[PDB]
């Protein structure tokens, strides 16, 4: 049960402290478990300038600085696991040794990953017909790349298998005269034939590389990643 | 997800992240999506532009939520955020919270309960710089695709479609003609053509082509007409002898009952388009953009992929 | 006149075009552009776009506002003047109503000329500001969109 941080700021005059007090009450009302917090840019506390400017709005941060830190200092039951990326947008009135410390960084693995094997292991639940695992050729990707696009590539491989079986059924439709008086009623034919072949997966065509070699640009590899990687040490600690 | 999905209903893995379209400015988008509306589901909620940025606090965060709900809750439904000038051009550059929290709204609406993945997604922005936002993540929008100013060659297809596509179960033409010659220079060499000549290759040139059918000859020389009371050589008296006003003193004999005649034909009043009218049209070229922009926009295009 | 006084605009088209001296084939192309769709309709009784709108951007001291009423007088156009900022109002959520009103009155007066004098009063840069999207943007963008998106089918207005 999590703060859904962007929502539930009431506009109404002097009301919205009610929603913070309610959300932390409803959190604590379950004894044992965390609240997820998005980016803290969901709150974006930003020291009074170039934005909300602390005037017409203060009502969330002016409560969150206090009461959940009181709970955090008694240190029981309920815990924070926020996912900040852009501390430049934040005031650092939290995110500090005095309140909510442990600015925790991991970075992105450069190229040596078991996560490639876990990529294969989660393309699993769907069949790869090959005896060889053939995973390692994915490391032909230029290094610093190991983002969630691993599963965008599994999606592209699955869509390639779908395209193969789609053109196969299109061929079967084209020759459907072999068992029906016309190449007709496709929307009935597939159901009344239904000779298994129920989209059984065709990862054998290895088309994850055939996607990857396009340099699928939803990956991020720019100097912005280097910016995060350096500032995590230089300021994120 | 709708032609082959009904025969591959098992649908193994991740849902489609919809459209991350971009292109050259002023072109290349709504003309596609409004036709894709033939199979999307219900007639999709093409809300677009500034309409999100209602007022200082909360209103956009209400409206976007009810937008996604009332879109999906009937049927699969696209939206039309188009340019990220509508939402999420950058972090910061905001006042009272109008934009940036509604950006984080977008990132939280895009999960979990779309009803049907035939929501898809649709962004269509020109000039795909000025985004700098996490929604470029693969699970938030699909792969980038460009719409661009081509070589001239497809203009022949464009022209013939514009001439012949719009029909009223009639086989009508917007600008009927019989081809006096092949397109020649029009298909492949028609101008400097750095910016596209757009509909402006046909608009006004249409009226120019009409002038060679409506203004030249008769209408510039006489009032053409047929039937009814008509002119007659009345020859009743000299026009000006007793006074300067004898002419047309007498009135006409009867009012007309009715008359019937077709409004247009290949014989009359049609556009009678010609290659030399298109030569005049391309002499009057107005390219939508110039290389002084494209030198910048080309960078904005190519840097959008492989680069960030 | 009684119609224009009760329902139409005050200060009807009322000037001799004879008095707008010195303008040349520029006034030729202007006047022909507003004459021909008005009095030669066989060339213009058609579904395509037909030069529905114009703007003027000369320095001050050459008379635009006069020639507008004069060309309106030259073909007895119906006439409505937006006298600048009177689209604005106190009520956010209703101030746009005067925009729908403009096309209401235009559609009620089919052969009409609509004149936004000092259009800057409701036309900043369309790329206005990185500050809040205040009413000054929301009125003008909606107006521009609607004057692009309506009466473009119901031809006749200018
Ligand atoms: N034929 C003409 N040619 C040029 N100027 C003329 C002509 N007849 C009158 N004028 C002058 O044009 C002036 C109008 O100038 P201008 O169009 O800049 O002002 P305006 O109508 O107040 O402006 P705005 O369009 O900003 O409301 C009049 O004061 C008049 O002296
Ligand atoms: N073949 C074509 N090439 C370019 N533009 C076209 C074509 N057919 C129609 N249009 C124009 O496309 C415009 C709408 O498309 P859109 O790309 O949304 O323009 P904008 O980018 O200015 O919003 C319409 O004004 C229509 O006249
Ligand atoms: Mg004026």
């Amino acid at each position: 049960f999590s703060v859904k941080g962007p929502e539930l700021l009431n506009m109404y005059i002097g009301e919205s402290e009610a929603n913070v007090r309610r959300v932390f009450q409803k959190a604590r009302e379950a004894k044992p478990c965390v609240i997820f917090f998005d980016q803290i840019d969901s709150v974006a506390p930003k020291r009074g300038n170039q934005g909300d400017s602390g005037g017409v709005m203060d009502r969330i941060v002016s409560q969150l600085l206090a009461e959940l830190d009181g709970m955090s200092t008694d240190a029981d039951g309920v815990f924070v696991i926020g996912a900040t990326n852009r501390p430049d947008l934040l005031d650092e009135a939290l995110l500090r040794p005095g309140r909510f410390d442990k600015l925790l960084y991991l970075g992105i693995p450069d190229t040596d990953t078991k996560q490639l094997n876990i990529l294969e292991a989660l393309t699993r639940k769907f069949v790869l017909d090959n005896d060889v695992k053939l995973i390692e050729l994915a490391k032909l990707c230029p290094f610093n790349y190991t983002g969630a696009d691993f599963y965008a590539l599994c999606s592209d491989a699955m869509l390639n298998a779908m395209s193969r079986i789609a053109r196969m059924v299109e061929k079967k439709v084209s020759q459907h005269n072999e068992l029906t008086g016309e190449n007709i009623s496709t929307r009935r034919w597939f159901d009344k034939i239904a000779t298994k072949e129920d989209t059984k997966v065709v990862v054998k065509m290895e088309d994850f590389l055939k996607a990857q070699e396009q340099l699928t640009p939803s990956v991020s590899r720019a100097e912005l990643n280097h910016y995060e990687a350096v500032r995590a040490n230089f300021e994120g600690a | 997800p709708t032609k082959y999905e009904p025969i591959f209903v098992n649908c193994p893995l991740r849902l489609r992240s919809g459209i991350l379209l971009y292109g050259y400015p002023g072109c290349g988008k709504t003309l596609l999506a409004s036709a894709v509306a033939q199979q999307c589901g219900l007639n999709f909620i093409s809300v677009k532009g500034p309409e999100i940025l209602n007022k200082f606090i909360g209103a956009s965060e209400q409206n976007i939520r009810e937008l996604f709900e009332r879109a999906q809750s009937v049927k699969p439904c696209i939206l039309f955020f188009d340019e990220f000038d509508s939402i999420a051009p950058k972090r910061g550059h905001d006042s009272t919270g109008v934009t940036d929290r509604v950006v984080n709204q977008l990132l939280t609406q895009m999960d979990g309960a779309e009803g049907l993945d035939g929501v898809y997604i649709l962004a269509a922005t020109s000039r795909p710089d000025l985004i700098d936002s996490a929604l470029l993540r693969p699970g938030r929008l699909d792969k980038s695709v460009i719409c661009n100013i081509p070589t001239e060659s497809e203009r022949l297809d464009i022209l013939q479609a514009i001439v012949n596509s719009k029909d009223k179960d009639t086989g009508q033409k917007k600008f009927a003609l019989e081809k006096n010659a092949d397109l020649k220079l029009i298909a492949e060499k028609t101008a400097g053509f750095s910016g596209a000549d757009l509909q402006g290759l046909c608009y006004n040139a249409y009226l120019k082509s009409v002038h060679r059918w409506l203004s030249a000859a008769d209408q510039s020389e006489v009032v053409p007409g047929n039937d009814n009371i008509e002119y007659f050589s009345i020859n009743e008296h000299g026009r000006r002898e007793e006074n300067r006003l004898r002419l047309k003193t007498l009135l006409q004999q009867d009012v007309v009952h009715e008359t019937k005649t077709s409004t247009s034909a290949a014989s009359e009043l049609t556009a009678v388009v010609t290659i030399n009218d298109l030569l005049e049209a391309c002499q009057e070229t107005k390219p939508s953009i110039s290389t002084s922009e494209l030198v910048k926009l080309r960078g904005i295009y190519d840097r959008f992929q492989k680069d960030r | 006149n009684e119609f224009s006084v009760s329902i139409g605009a005050p200060q009807i088209p009322n000037v001799t075009w004879d008095d707008i001296g010195g303008i040349d084939f520029v006034k030729g192309e202007i006047l022909d552009t507003i004459d021909m769709p008005l009095k030669h309709p066989e060339l213009f009784t058609s579904g395509m776009k037909k030069r529905s709108g114009i703007l003027f951007y000369g320095p001050p001291g050459t008379g635009k506002t006069l020639m507008a009423k004069a060309i309106a007088t030259n073909f007895s156009l119906n006439f409505f003047s937006v006298k600048g900022p009177e689209l604005l109002n106190m009520y956010i959520g209703e101030s746009e109503a005067n925009v729908r009103r403009v096309f209401q009155k235009a559609r009620e007066a089919k052969p009409c000329v609509i004149f936004f004098d000092q259009i800057d009063s409701v036309a900043p840069k369309r790329g206005n500001q990185g500050d809040s999207g205040g009413v000054m943007d929301r009125i003008v963008s909606q107006l521009l969109a609607e004057l692009d998106g309506m009466s473009t089918d119901a031809d006749g207005v200018f």
